[PDB]
RNA sequence: AGAGUUAAAUUAUAACUAAGCUGUAAAAAGCCCUAGUUAAAAUAAAAUAACCCACGAAAGUGACUCUAAUAAUCCUGACACACGAUAGCUAGGACCCAAACUGGGAUUAGAUACCCCACUAUGCCUAGCCCUAAACCCAAAUAGUUACAUAACAAAACUA
RNA sequence: AAAAUG
């Protein structure tokens, strides 16, 4: 009899999950200035999710990505490409102490 | 819908009598698919330069 | 006589809703020499730094402005079956009852 | 060898500073993990030792992981004790 | 757009690339596949320098040929491209289109893994 | 990040092979470890050279 | 005072001077420091050799050659060699991981050379020849 | 054996009106000379339903389920003549025999006339 | 399962420089047709990504591209059918590198072992066999439950 | 590095 009781409905407070920064987006092979942001400057090796940080579709679509182009004829695999050196930082990765 | 699509894309095909067009107008006509992104999650050009 | 759940619906933390990012009056009922114990009322008494700016101002019972970020700072680790209770909230101080 | 030299793995000398440029070339190598590599490929390791050395890794990491996070939790409770006699 | 090749010319002029691209695009054509769009990315530097038909490469210009070929007409055009000596490296996919978008969720939180060892007192 | 555990080990409700095979019980201890000492090396090396220098050469 | 640990490439528009030539005519001094030998090779950027000095050059022995007391000497050997043919400035380039890794690099700056570039080429197969078997059986 | 006709205008583009008059350009990329093998599967499956069965729509039945196993059937022997090595499809071939004779033997115990 | 391709390293092969190279706790033996740098086919293997946990019934699989393709309107079930890591056998081809065996050099009282060097079978491709593993996650398959209830340890106790 | 037995 009670108009107090809680009522058993869904929660209004979700907060939105979070995105990886290509959720919604399209990976290409052909995008070299993309692929080299997520590969090492000084070595070429492709960062991890720890450094990256994509959910779990877009990690291996860029780490296919990066393969492809590697071998297709895009992208050097030793080392980034100077021209796009200059690209913003998204990495979480720092070097330079 | 998909047929009236591919419709609108007949046109465009690259045909023997298109072949001498198209050719010289690809060899004028660049294309860049190079695109960054940024933390936000913004998608930026290099196109402005 | 006044039910549980209708006092509870009309309480004050109820209101709130959740606690991330709301700001609340806290009173300080105990002084360390660099620490101060704010109680902003809810379950649990935060611990705060005093700050550079009007650092003799802060006494017993001087009533502060929060911005309460957890009521309960718990958590789970390896092998616990249960969480690990801090028996603190975390909050941050903005000023000291301005009005 | 098919690609240009001198780009990668190349660090820049400062002010005639070669002591330090070696330490950050190194810092290069061994967050890249470079290091390890060439360590582990001077003898040849089978996969049976392989799995074993990854799973033993992944096991200790994410025990210093959580043990790490509950270290920084904890940190709060560092301060001295108003409660003293009690 | 259903196949897309990755043309790798080798570098040089005008005119040549000009006949290169007409018969190699009547390759394609006599195939029995209807190309659709012809894109030219530009000439560049190549990433490393590619050895193929008894020559070095260092330079090259990119084209992309998007098209519609039937499944079983893709390896001998590779073999057709493989002879044709001024391609420094041809490469035929699936064209990128026709996977569609799925929605890249987000990151789904996931919990720790608890009831991993009985309740022994240690 | 701490690295996902689920349906790393080997238990009953696991249907997959284990992934992680732990030497000890994943379970975290109530003390960490003694911090290590660092093993000594010798000293100016290179000053010792130099100075051997001078007496090989006069 | 803007500078960039990134090597000067040869592609860009950049205005870098060390004794009047550009990054690309400045010599080369290819260093291998194995586990038990540190061999130092000083090429000019025509990839003519210049000085050459190694530990095993230099008078030592089996197990005393593989210290990096000889490496610093094939070192000052190596950058003596290499300022009599008149060179200023050399870009170093390591080969291997070895004791005598450091210091043999330290080795031309105590001899009288100037270090500009540290490149690490160390050979990393991406799983190519199969190395020999491990040892303590 | 059949004889799929390359230019059929394969069934996903079949039943929509306006198929015949649009061009022959359009007309080969929506046949199956553009096609995959999957497609020459629903296509076979298809005509074989069509022909055999009694009822197309009920697909549940078991005489249905064994006309779409043995066009699957008959796929994975083509496949055998090409690829003799091929261990998994053998298997995966002579699994579905096993079923379809598991299910021809029910179709015997049940209902006799569709069984012949 | 087929077909095509190779980014790093390595090597047969040429050119400049040096008298040494490799080798270990230390040595010796071996190579000085040796070593460093610049170019370089064929074969073998497939760094980082992977702090990912997906595919396949299992063995097993993570360099790239294309084709074919991953049974059952889904219970259990053999001595029947089909697979089955590495190791081994037969025929043809390949052989950079690694290496049983073997021959030298160390240590030892002895060392037909651990340490160093060289090399063969073998690891590689096609075809045909062999049908074995700590083939183990020592936990059978199918639908379930958190009720009673810790021999000990370990991955908790149990139903039809 | 080395190094057996009661
Ligand atoms: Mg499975
Ligand atoms: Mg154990
Ligand atoms: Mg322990
Ligand atoms: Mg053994
Ligand atoms: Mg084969
Ligand atoms: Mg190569
Ligand atoms: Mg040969
Ligand atoms: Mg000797
Ligand atoms: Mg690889
Ligand atoms: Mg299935
Ligand atoms: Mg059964
Ligand atoms: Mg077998
Ligand atoms: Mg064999
Ligand atoms: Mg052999
Ligand atoms: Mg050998
Ligand atoms: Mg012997
Ligand atoms: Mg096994
Ligand atoms: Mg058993
Ligand atoms: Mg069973
Ligand atoms: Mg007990
Ligand atoms: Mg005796
Ligand atoms: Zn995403």
């Amino acid at each position: 009899s009670n108009e107090d009781l809680p009522v058993p409905m869904e929660n209004p407070y979700k907060e939105p999950l979070k995105k990886c920064i290509l959720c919604e987006k399209h990976v290409d092979y052909k995008n070299v200035q993309l692929l080299s942001q997520f590969i090492s400057p000084f070595t070429g090796c492709i960062y991890g999710r720890h450094i990256t940080g994509l959910c779990g579709k877009k990690q291996k679509e860029i780490t296919k990505a990066i393969k492809r182009a590697q071998i297709l004829g895009f992208m050097p695999v030793t080392y980034k490409d100077p021209a796009y050196l200059k690209d913003p930082k998204v990495c979480n990765i720092k070097y330079r102490e | 819908q998909e047929v009236l699509q591919l419709q609108e894309e007949a046109k465009t095909f690259i045909t023997r009598e298109n072949l001498e067009a198209r050719v010289e107008e690809a060899l004028d006509s660049p294309k860049s698919y190079n695109w960054a992104i940024t933390r936000e999650g913004l998608v930026v050009r290099p196109q402005q330069k | 006589v006044e039910s549980f759940a209708s006092m509870l619906r009309h309480s004050p933390l109820t209101q709130m809703g959740p606690a991330k990012n709301k700001l609340v009056i806290g009173q300080i009922f105990h002084i360390v020499e660099d620490d101060l114990y704010i109680d902003f009322g809810g379950k649990f008494h935060c611990v705060c730094k005093r700050p550079e700016v009007d650092g003799e101002k802060y006494q017993k019972g001087t009533r502060v402005r929060l911005r309460l970020l957890d009521l309960e700072l718990t958590s789970r680790f390896l092998g616990a079956t249960t969480d690990t209770t801090i028996l603190e909230a975390d909050a941050v101080l903005l000023g000291l009852q301005e009005s | 060898a098919n690609h240009l030299k001198f780009i990668a793995r190349t660090v820049m000398v400062q002010e005639g500073n070669v002591e330090g440029a070696y330490r950050t070339l190194n810092r290069i190598l061994t967050m890249d993990g470079l290091i390890e590599d060439i360590k582990r490929r001077r003898y040849y390791e089978k996969p049976c030792r392989r799995r074993q050395r990854e799973s033993y890794e992944t096991c200790r990491r994410i025990y210093n992981m959580e043990m790490a996070r509950k270290i920084n939790f904890l940190m709060r409770k560092n301060r001295a004790d108003p409660w003293q006699g009690c | 757009p259903r196949y897309e090749l990755a043309l790798i010319l080798k570098a040089m002029q005008r005119p040549e690339t000009a006949a290169a691209l007409k018969r190699t695009l009547e390759a394609l054509m006599d195939r029995g596949a209807v190309v659709r769009n012809l894109e030219n990315l530009g000439e560049r530097m190549l990433p490393y320098k590619i050895s193929a038909h008894n020559q070095r490469h260092s330079r090259g210009g990119y084209f992309l040929v998007d098209f519609y070929a039937p499944a079983t007409t893709v390896e001998s055009m590779m073999e057709h491209l493989s002879r044709d000596i001024d391609v420094i490296r041809p490469n035929i996919v699936k064209h990128p289109l026709t996977q569609e978008v799925k929605e890249c969720e987000g990151i789904v939180p996931v919990p720790l893994e608890e009831k991993l060892y009985s309740t022994k007192k240690r | 990040a701490t690295p996902s555990l689920r349906g790393r080990l080997a238990r009953l409700g696991n249907p997959r092979r284990p992934i992680l095979k732990p030497n000890k019980p994943l379970i975290l201890a109530n003390h960490v470890g003694e911090r290590r000492r660092e093993k000594g090396e010798a000293t100016c090396i290179t000053e010792m050279s130099v100075m051997m220098a001078c007496w090989k050469q006069n | 005072s803007s500078f960039s640990i990134y090597p000067p490439i040869p592609g860009q528009e950049n205005s870098l001077r060390w004794a009047g030539k550009k990054f690309e005519e400045i010599p080369i001094a290819h260093i291998k420091a194995s586990y038990n030998n540190t061999q130092i090779q000083v090429v000019s950027a025509a990839h003519q050799p210049l000085a050459h000095a190694s530990c095993g050059t230099e008078g030592f022995r089996n197990a005393k050659k593989g210290t990096g007391i000889a490496a610093q000497t094939a070192g000052i050997a190596a950058a003596a060699k290499a300022t009599g043919k008149g060179v200023t400035h050399v870009r170093v380039v390591v080969k291997g991981l070895g004791p005598g890794r450091l210091s043999a690099i330290k080795g031309l700056t105590m001899g009288g050379l100037e270090v500009i570039s540290i490149t690490d080429n160390t050979p990393i197969p991406h799983n190519g020849c199969r190395p020999r078997k491990a040892r303590r059986l | 054996q059949d004889d799929p006709p390359p230019s059929m205008l394969l069934l996903d583009y079949q039943n929509v009106p306006g198929i015949h008059k649009v061009d022959d350009v359009v007309k080969r990329l929506l046949s199956l000379e553009m096609a995959n093998q999957k497609e020459k599967l629903k296509i076979k499956k298809m005509q074989l339903m069509n022909k055999v069965l009694e009822n197309p729509e009920d697909t549940s039945s078991l005489e249905a389920r064994i006309v779409a196993l043995t066009v699957k059937i008959r796929n994975y022997e083509e496949h055998m003549q090409k690829h003799r090595k091929d261990k998994a499809h053998k298997r995966f071939l002579l699994m579905s025999i096993d079923q379809r004779k598991k299910m021809l033997k029910n179709l015997r115990e049940t209902n006799y006339a569709v069984f012949e």
